[PDB]
């Protein structure tokens, strides 16, 4: 049916495209720039537009993208070839990408259903690993099998196989074809996988995971251990692994009525899983110069940012200024051997229960750039460190995004130390006593750097220190271990009725919805950035 | 007449009848069915329906088992479900067209005609189980109860067939007959004839939504030598995003068969047919246990309201009981008659039985901008001489609250408790499972011998006390998960009958920080003499005396099922926030009993909005700290040593 | 085929000896080992303990197929593991017919009868000197497939029969065969609690087995004499094999009518002939060790199901 109508669309769209130019007048009208955009991609040849989802709904009412979204697959060869004439009206070996960002409808993974097949959508979750860059199908040639007769022609999406039409006709069987490698075109790809993100679970729910895929030369911005918004369109891919499952299942076979007297029925099964593309993806999750200019003027500002890292918490100004120093990393660059150090530092507390250690955890994860909570008992050092795939779905294996592995110039918040294994500590050591890791298994060998800097909650072996004792009896942890840190906390309490009064007062208060009892110098958001400035200051 | 093939059904006479039946029904069956003011019971929900727009509604069995010429259509539904909801869903059109005739309407029939109808038959004829599903009685409707394990991701399917002819710039459709797709090779004869020449795309079609989901079989009976048992479903569109881990369910369905392949390589199949059951509807709420927390669920909440399913999630209420509760609260008894309503059967217990039923109330949610969470739940241990209804207090618990698992003893590990990671037995591949921890998310988690348990174990628990949330690094797995789970076990003391004249701090065998810092604790100490004794043994044996307790309702008992709504509505509208006038005695009170850490201060807290919660209080004031550190010195006999 | 037609399976039962010999045999009690190999097929009555028996599930017998053009119906008959579906057609009118409109099958017409599988593993004192016992299968179907449970003594009864299995395809000299049973019937020794019902002679048993007398200490006597006395203990096991009443609270709660009891006392006096008669007389009883399988032989396993991808 759109034999019609996508020529219309096309000629619309391009319409929309034309009579829109670069007016943006003293930042008022605004008027859509895709001309001089596309001019400024031609100047250097990277054919990869970007488009905005609402100037485009603003004209015709946006009925147009109401019905161009549900049905976007049926018109996009036509919107792509109408961008094509505009670039052949416009502008002066021709492969092109496109991209819808900044739509206004977000829909978790749950959230997806069978009504959005071929449409656009936008998505948002997680990354836990990467793939191998390796070049698609394009366009690829094949020849005759009688004679040096090419076609330059592909078919791409899928259905890969076997194209019919033989430029001399006459041969007994034009059915198959041969190949060839040379006379065609390639672009970039790679492969991620998906993940659920925290602050949008259910009850009794594991991360729902997916798989997606990228193309052209939008491809590097993906990123492992990280939130994303992808937007794309709902491809679908064939599988048997649902295979054993209940209610019958849907297979092909050609027809047999109508023509007769000509496993003999050529039946193939189709049960498909809904993976997802993306066109564009982001990294989710001026005055500040003169923010900070007046910020940094005071002297006791040292003693502001001391005490303004946790404000949910009372007291224990050691605590504060150890892990105030924590983020900064030493110069590791400091020799002429090439024989290195850790330049970066590590610390650790020990305290009795009922007291606030695990609150600074929670801080400092909810604030921290890089950062993770982990177990610190229920965890394997496959866990921690990476555990990698053995030539998995054809292709060459990939490094896992290990779990201590991140925290690259960043932490590695972990509670319950007491309990930690044997081979997980013999881990640790093996990680703190140089910047790098070493791996293996099946044969495969793997090397990997990064400075760490751990901080960790101890737990003396009855949970009582006896202060006439020394540390060594009561840590209960060997030696090397317990040496490389740097720095020893201790938090015990004692009778102190004035104090406890006015800690009982501020507990009490927490108990307010969202009250100002928390008053801070200042907030997270330019913290993060004077962390990030003070980051690099090389004294 | 009319009749379908090897069937006893008739169309045409099977909608008269249901429209005659719909027309005629006014609690018939609580004139017929037992003794027990309203009219035309079904009507209402017709009447109201067509203005909101929607494509659903459900159905009972009792009221054809009641009404006079729904009998053999109870049989009819039963044996040929599918078939007789089908000639329903254009009975019911039907209905509506033929009872708009007496009505004068703006003009919304651009609607109704291209509108589509269904029905879910939910309370049926019990099943014992699938040990009862010999394959006499194989596509059925039938009925169940069990809980949620594993869920599995959406299924696609065939639902418009789309082509792409090759050349002559034409498309094709075709549709599914009986679930396969027979491609036309042909390519248009008229146009264009090229016997096979014809192609496939994916984006082009129309695709179904299914779902899985693994569940756990809990009857009411078993035979000798029984064990749990795992079954497989199936589920479709318009039901997705509905039960999940966590939740117990009643549920009907229809027991089906299928074959499976023997490879993914050719059709060989197996003499033996996989079973499974299609779903027809879900029942996620009972009458005998109160439901979730309200908002904890807020996005599924919106979420079925955009999907525009809306199978229930909360209880729904009455003004009439409303008010009813409203004078039941005016009443200063309340304070004890809760308590003894909880357990009729099981001497006082007072301060006991009180704790507990503040602890279901719960108490304060508050959550900060972005940086905090507080929830309501206040961990409680028990402790003292054996033979006692500590255990049958904790069964009871566990069998009223609705999200809850038990644990007993040192048959439990980390890896068995937080999340841990298997294989499928049909798909082999890579699946998780559920850890008890998470599984309880808002509720109850009881444990027993609390002392033996396993070091390992008990490490666990140190952080669950705190957030509320667990951590898991390990193969594949890298999510830190919520587990609002609340802790209520039982503890055993240091050797055997006990040591009066020693610090029980010291006299239970376990480290003072992980008993100093449960919320509250409870001493169950013997104390033998008369004026307790005799009236506890006639209150137990007048237990037996009688076939069932029945007799055991006087003294003031309340039923169970107002107690549960007062308690459920109470949870779900109000929000006491804190007062000015408690803190004067919190501080001193805490600062007294010191004389034993911070934590109590929370436990105090967080008992006494629990109590304000109670009376159904919109505030605290000054009295629920009485009460709370009463009860505390209480518990713990501060006056003995 | 009349297979379709049959409303009515079959399940024979052996005779009893005690009959047999009235007027004069052919199957005795015998062993996972004893077979012979020539017992193939013949009448047979084996014993043995039941070790795991899978869950019932049904299984073909005969197809439904219809046609959509000729609306006529096809029997394609199964009697091996697996087969291949009917597809083209050829039903009896498409073949005076140059189109062959495609067929398929029913899920209601096409016949169907379960299929459930057992093993049994041999009796302890028939086992010969210093010998490992081995196990042995059996397959039943329909009606008798619940009157079988773990951990009781069984007479099973059928006929021993071959399948198509030849080791796994490197051991093998050809013709080789793994072997199975037929269920047909099913007696036990051991009568569950379940099976009680009066008739004109067992109340006979009770009323003389009360005229007597002192029935309460009688039984306590009775129980285990090959020891002596302890009476109290032997009444305190009666009681226990008595085990109380139930009674429900009908709030949300039940309590056991359940007895727990204890013989705690120093070595040299008798301590085991006890369990053993318990075991011995009591049906659903159990032995254990005090160490060794302790850890998860007292408890749930995970295991997956031969006869079907399951995780029992
Ligand atoms: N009253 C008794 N009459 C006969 N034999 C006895 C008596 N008491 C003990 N015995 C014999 O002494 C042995 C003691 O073993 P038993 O008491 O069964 O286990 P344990 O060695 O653990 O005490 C038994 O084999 C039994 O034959
Ligand atoms: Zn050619
Ligand atoms: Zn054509
Ligand atoms: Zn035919």
């Amino acid at each position: 049916v759109d034999d019609v109508t996508g020529e219309k669309v096309r000629e619309a769209f391009e319409q929309f495209l034309e009579d829109f130019s670069v007016q943006s007048t003293d930042t008022g009208e605004v008027e859509k720039v895709y001309r001089a955009q596309i001019e400024f991609m031609k100047i250097y040849d990277l054919n990869t537009i970007y488009i905005d989802y609402q100037h485009l709904s603003m004209r015709e009412n946006g009925a147009l993208a109401m019905a161009i979204s549900e049905q976007y697959y049926r018109f996009l060869p036509f919107l792509q070839k109408g961008l094509r004439r505009v670039v052949r009206k416009y502008a002066p070996e021709r492969v092109f990408q496109i991209s819808f960002f900044n739509l206004p409808t977000v829909h978790r993974i749950r959230d997806i259903r069978s009504e959005k097949i071929g449409s656009l959508l936008s998505i948002s979750g997680t990354v836990t690993r990467t793939s191998e860059v390796r070049p698609e199908l394009y366009k690829a040639s094949f020849t005759c099998d009688m004679c040096r007769a090419i076609v330059d022609n592909v078919e791409q999406s899928f259905k890969y196989t076997e194209p019919t039409f033989c430029p001399n006709p006459s041969c007994e069987n034009r059915a198959f074809w041969t190949l060839n490698v040379t006379r065609s075109r390639f672009l970039d790809w790679q492969k991620v996988r998906i993940q659920e993100n925290a602050n949008e679970i259910p009850t009794g729910s594991m991360p729902r995971t997916l798989d997606v895929i990228l193309r052209g030369d939008s491809v590097e911005r993906a990123k492992p251990g990280d939130r994303c918004k992808f937007t794309g369109v709902e491809i679908v891919v064939p599988d048997v692994t649902q295979l054993g499952l209940p209610g019958v299942k849907p297979s092909s076979t050609l027809d047999t009525r109508g023509i007769s007297k000509t496993r003999s029925l050529g039946v193939r099964d189709l049960t498909y899983k809904i993976s997802f593309l993306a066109c564009h993806v982001i990294s989710i999750g001026s005055d500040e110069i003169n923010e900070l200019k007046e910020m940094v003027k005071d002297e006791h500002i040292y003693d502001k940012l001391v005490r303004s890292i946790a404000p949910a918490v009372f007291g224990h100004e050691a605590v504060k200024k150890g892990i105030l120093l924590q983020m900064l990393g030493g110069v590791h660059k400091s020799t002429v051997e090439g024989i290195k150090l850790r330049g970066d530092i590590n610390i650790c507390v020990v305290g009795d229960p009922s007291t606030s250690k695990s609150q600074f955890l929670k801080y400092v994860v909810g604030f921290a750039p890089r950062s993770v909570y982990t177990s610190g008992k229920a965890s394997s050092a496959a866990g921690l460190t990476a555990a990698v795939v053995r030539d998995e779905e054809g292709g060459d294996y990939t490094i896992e995004a290990g779990a201590l592995m991140l925290a690259d110039n960043g932490i590695c918040c972990i509670d319950e130390f007491d309990k930690m294994d044997i081979s997980d500590q013999v881990a640790i050591h093996e990680a703190m006593e140089q910047q790098t890791i070493s791996i293996a298994k099946a044969g495969i060998h793997a090397t990997l750097n990064a400075r760490t800097s751990i901080l960790a909650a101890a737990n003396p072996v009855g949970g009582r220190y006896n202060r006439k004792l020394s540390l060594r009896g009561n840590l209960n942890m060997t030696a090397p271990i317990m040496s490389r840190f740097d720095l020893f906390f201790v938090i015990l309490d004692d009778c102190n009725e004035k104090i406890d009064t006015e800690l009982a007062s501020h507990i009490v208060d927490l108990h307010m919805k969202r009250d100002e009892a928390i008053e801070p110098p200042f907030s997270a958001e330019q913290l993060r950035r004077y962390i990030k400035y003070a980051r690099t200051f090389k004294p | 007449l009319r009749i379908i093939w090897g069937t006893n059904v008739s169309i045409q006479e099977c909608t008269t009848n249901f429209r005659n039946f719909l027309m005629s029904f006014k609690y018939k069956f609580r004139k017929i069915l037992d003794e027990r003011d309203e009219e035309l019971y079904y009507i209402k929900q017709l009447n109201e329906m067509r203005e909101l727009g929607t494509s659903n509604l459900n159905l009972d069995a009792r009221n054809l088992l009641a009404y006079k010429q729904t009998e053999d259509l109870y049989h009819q539904l039963l044996n040929y479900p599918q078939e007789v909801i089908s000639i329903m869903d254009q009975t019911i059109k039907d209905c509506m067209v033929s009872l708009i005739v007496d009505n004068n309407l703006d003009y919304d029939l651009d609607e109704i005609e291209t509108k589509f109808y269904k029905v879910r038959p939910y309370n049926v004829g019990s099943c014992k189980g699938m040990r009862e599903l010999n394959p006499n009685d194989i596509d059925k409707l039938i009925n169940l109860k069990g809980l949620v394990l594993r869920s599995t991701p959406v299924i696609p399917d065939m639902k418009v067939a789309f082509f792409k002819c090759n050349v002559c710039d034409h498309t094709m459709a075709v549709e599914i007959d009986r679930g396969v797709i027979q491609e036309p090779a042909r390519c248009e004869r008229i146009d264009c004839n090229e016997p096979n020449s014809m192609s496939l795309i994916h984006n082009r079609c129309s695709f179904a939504d299914k779902q899985v989901i693994k569940l756990q079989e809990t009857p009411d009976f078993v035979p000798d030598g029984q064990t749990p048992h795992s079954i497989s479903l199936c589920v479709y569109d318009e039901l997705v995003d509905s039960c999940r881990a966590g939740d117990r369910i009643e549920v009907t369905g229809t027991f089906r068969s299928i074959p499976i392949r023997a490879n993914s390589r050719q059709r060989v199949l197996k003499s033996l047919y996989k079973t499974y059951v299609d779903v027809v509807h879900v029942k996620k709420v009972s009458d005998k246990r109160l439901d979730v927390d309200t908002s904890t669920i807020e996005q599924e909440l919106m979420q079925n309201k955009v999907d525009h399913n809306e199978v229930e999630e909360v209880r729904q209420i009455t003004d009439q009981d409303l008010a009813k509760i409203r004078e039941v609260a005016a009443r200063e008894d309340l304070y004890s008659l809760l308590a003894r309503s909880i357990a009729p059967s099981i001497y006082e217990l007072e301060d006991v039985k009180k704790g507990i039923l503040l602890q279901l109330f719960g108490g304060t949610n508050k959550t900060f901008t972005k940086g905090g969470r507080y929830r309501g739940d206040i961990n409680i241990l028990l402790c003292g001489d054996p033979s006692t209804s500590k255990s049958q207090i904790l069964q009871y618990v566990h069998k009223i609250t609705p999200r809850g698992v038990y644990t007993s003893g040192k048959g439990s590990s980390a890896v068995g408790l937080t999340a841990y990671i298997t294989r499928d037995v049909d798909t082999k591949q890579l699946v998780l499972e559920s850890g008890a921890l998470v599984l309880s998310d808002g509720g109850v988690c009881c444990i027993d011998e609390f002392d033996k348990m396993s070091d390992s174990t008990r490490s666990v628990l140190h952080e669950v006390m705190e957030q509320q949330t667990i951590s898991i690094a390990k193969a594949g797995i890298i999510t830190t998960l919520n587990a609002r789970s609340s802790i209520l076990a039982s503890a055993n003391p240091i050797g055997s009958r006990y040591n009066p004249n020693l610090p029980v701090t010291e006299n239970i065998d376990l480290p003072p920080p992980l008993l100093s810092r449960f919320d509250l604790v409870y001493l169950v100490l013997d104390k033998v003499d008369e004026k307790n004794d005799r009236e506890l043994a006639k209150h137990l044996t007048n237990l037996y005396l009688e076939d069932k307790p029945e007799h055991i309702s006087q003294d003031d008992v309340l039923p169970v099922e107002f107690l549960t709504m007062y308690i459920s509505y109470a949870k779900e509208h109000i929000h006491p926030i804190i007062t000015e006038a408690a803190k004067t005695e919190l501080v001193r009170a805490y600062v007294g009993m010191r004389k034993a850490t911070t934590r109590q201060l929370e436990s105090m807290i967080r008992l006494a909005e629990a109590h304000a919660k109670m009376k159904l209080k919109n505030v605290v004031e000054l009295e629920d700290v009485q009460e709370a550190v009463r009860l505390i010195r209480s518990a713990i006999k501060d006056y003995a040593t | 085929p009349p297979n379709l037609t049959r409303r009515y399976f079959l399940y024979f039962k052996p005779l009893s000896q005690n009959c047999a010999r009235r007027y004069r045999i052919s199957s005795k009690p015998l062993s996972v080992r004893q077979i012979k190999g020539d017992f193939l097929g013949q009448l047979i009555t084996v014993r043995g303990i039941i070790t795991r028996v899978s869950d019932v599930k049904p299984a073909v017998e005969v197809i439904a197929y219809t046609c959509d053009q000729c609306g006529y119906e096809v029997f394609q008959e199964v009697n091996s593991r697996t087969f291949t579906p009917l597809s083209e057609c050829t039903s009896e009118e498409c073949s005076q017919n140059q189109t062959k409109g495609q067929l398929f099958m029913s899920t209601r017409a096409s016949k169907f009868s379960a299929f459930q599988e057992c093993k049994i593993q041999e009796l302890s004192q028939q086992v010969p000197v210093g010998h490992i016992p081995r196990s042995l299968n059996i397959h039943v179907n329909g009606t008798l497939v619940r009157s079988l449970s773990p951990g009781d003594i069984v007479d099973v009864t059928g006929i021993f029969l071959p399948a198509p299995y030849t080791g796994f395809k490197a051991l093998k000299a050809g013709l080789l065969t793994e072997t199975y049973l037929e269920a047909q019937f099913v007696r036990q020794h051991k009568k569950k609690f379940a099976s009680f019902s009066l008739t004109s002679d067992v109340e006979e048993r009770v009323m003389e087995l009360i005229t007597s007398g002192d029935v309460y200490n009688r039984l306590a006597k009775s129980i285990a004499p090959e020891i002596y006395g302890n009476l109290d203990v032997k009444k305190a096991l009666l009681l226990l094999l008595v085990g109380g009443v139930d009674k429900r609270v009908g709030d949300g709660m039940k309590i056991r009518g359940d007895i727990n009891v204890c013989l705690m006392g120093d070595p040299g006096v008798a301590k085991s002939q006890l369990l053993k008669a318990i075991c011995k007389i009591s049906p659903r009883g159990v032995y254990t060790t005090g160490k060794g399988s302790s850890g998860v032989g007292l408890t749930a396993a995970v295991m997956k199901d031969p006869v079907t991808d399951e995780m029992i």
